[PDB]
């Protein structure tokens, strides 16, 4: 009950892989076996399978959230009904994945969404993958089992994951869920790999300071204040900052922080603050630039991304877009026009499609791999993307 | 600054 204090390390995970390979059954099995062995609340298949709608970045996704504990860590776990839900969750970052559990049915081996989820995992920055080789109660041989293991390792290595070093558990989500002790032990083995193989993620407060600028105003004879929600890290009074994006990078010092009309010695991740800057004039700083720890973020104009285009039902476009489409790219607190390069042999992108897009913005913005953005056009949200590779 | 519970705003001096 001390767990109400939430002092144990927290890790965000999820089940990925092809439809019907056993992702929901495994999720229910993990909660049930861990509840029996260590204490917790068990969750049934139907509760997880009936995923509620949740809105991401203007996009509706069906996502089920569960939580479970191991003796040393707390897990928040996501599971989704359809492939489209995984596409949207992964691109928008709506569900954080510090690690993923790739579920592969031993009976079918890797399938088209198995490959797609590994590929997207790499592009969106999912740092670690552990494999649960499912339906092993249906495969009594070893030649097919060692073969599927080999194919999974090669597939992971094809997309730069370390296939040779990947933990692969051979189990049966159904039989463990049904209470068979031999198969429940394979669930404990999986949870042991969550503990040992996925490192404790870095908390936003421990990352280098970043604040996306919203409002800018002057305090007569004291300097310019910029407002925003601290995205990550901490800014302290007396620390130096870089002002990155849109214009040439500038340097300044934090001389004050205020929140709810209270003067503070610091601004922390998630706080809606105002930051007073030394020797910066009101006209020299604007919305869409970021305040950041010096040397930790650079401005870029060109990048590779993975983008999901909203369907008609999600309130997106009714018709496809083509090469020549020059829409607005929404980065943190501003929008910027960009020119797009589609993949070789692609002339149109239908509503509901996801594709790799190479974008060139009209001016630079502060960005790193993993930064999310929206695509908007007169005057609605038509897409959502993630920066896969900064090009310059 | 200029806020008070949670909307954008500030001050600094
Ligand atoms: N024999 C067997 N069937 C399983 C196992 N895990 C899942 N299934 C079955 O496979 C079907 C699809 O499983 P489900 O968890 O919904 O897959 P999902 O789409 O990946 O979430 C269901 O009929 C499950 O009962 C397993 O270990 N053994
Ligand atoms: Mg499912
Ligand atoms: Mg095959």
């Amino acid at each position: 009950k001390e767990k109400f204090e939430r002092t144990k390390p927290h890790v965000n995970v999820g089940t990925i892989g092809h439809v019907d390979h056993g992702k929901t059954t495994l999720t229910a099995a993990i909660t049930t076996v861990l509840a029996k062995t260590y204490g917790g609340a068990a969750r049934a298949f139907d509760q997880i399978d009936n995923a509620p709608e949740e809105k991401a970045r203007g996009i509706t996704i069906n996502t089920s959230h569960v939580e479970y504990d191991t003796p040393t860590r707390h897990y928040a776990h996501v599971d989704c009904p359809g492939h489209a839900d995984y596409v949207k969750n992964m691109i928008t970052g709506a569900a954080q994945m510090d690690g993923a559990i790739l579920v592969v049915a031993a009976t079918d081996g890797p399938m088209p969404q198995t490959r797609e989820h590994i590929l997207l995992g790499r592009q969106v920055g999912v740092p670690y993958i552990i494999v649960f080789l499912n339906k092993c109660d249906m495969v009594d041989d070893e030649e097919l089992l060692e073969l599927v293991e080999m194919e999974v390792r090669e597939l992971l290595s094809q997309y730069d994951f370390p296939g040779d070093d990947t933990p692969i558990v051979r189990g049966s989500a159904l039989k463990a869920l049904e209470g068979d002790a031999e198969w429940e032990a394979k669930i404990l083995e999986l949870a042991g790999f969550l503990d040992s193989y996925i490192p404790e993620p870095e908390r936003a407060i421990d990352k280098p300071f970043l604040l996306p600028i919203e409002d800018v105003f002057s305090i007569s004879g004291r300097g310019t204040v910029v407002t925003g929600r601290v995205e990550r890290g901490i800014i302290k009074v007396g620390e130096e900052v870089e002002i990155v994006g849109i214009k040439e990078t500038q340097k300044s010092t934090c001389t004050g922080v205020e929140m709810f009309r209270k003067l503070l010695d610091e601004g922390r991740a998630g706080e809606n603050v105002g930051v007073l800057l030394r020797g910066i004039k009101r006209e020299e700083i604007e919305r869409g630039q970021v305040l950041a720890k010096p040397g930790t973020i650079k401005p870029h104009t060109k990048f590779e991304s993975e983008v999901y285009i909203l369907s008609k039902d999600e309130g997106g476009r009714h018709t496809p877009f083509f090469k020549g489409y020059r829409p607005q790219f929404y980065f943190r607190t501003t929008d910027v026009t960009g020119t797009i390069e589609l993949p070789e042999g692609v002339e149109m992108v239908m509503p509901g499609d996801n594709i790799k897009m190479v974008v060139t913005l009209i001016h630079p913005i502060a960005m790193d791999d993993g930064l999310r953005f929206a695509i908007r056009e007169g005057g609605r949200t038509v897409g959502a993307g993630v920066v896969a590779k900064v090009l310059g | 600054s200029c806020n008070c519970f949670c909307y954008p705003c500030c001050s600094c001096x």
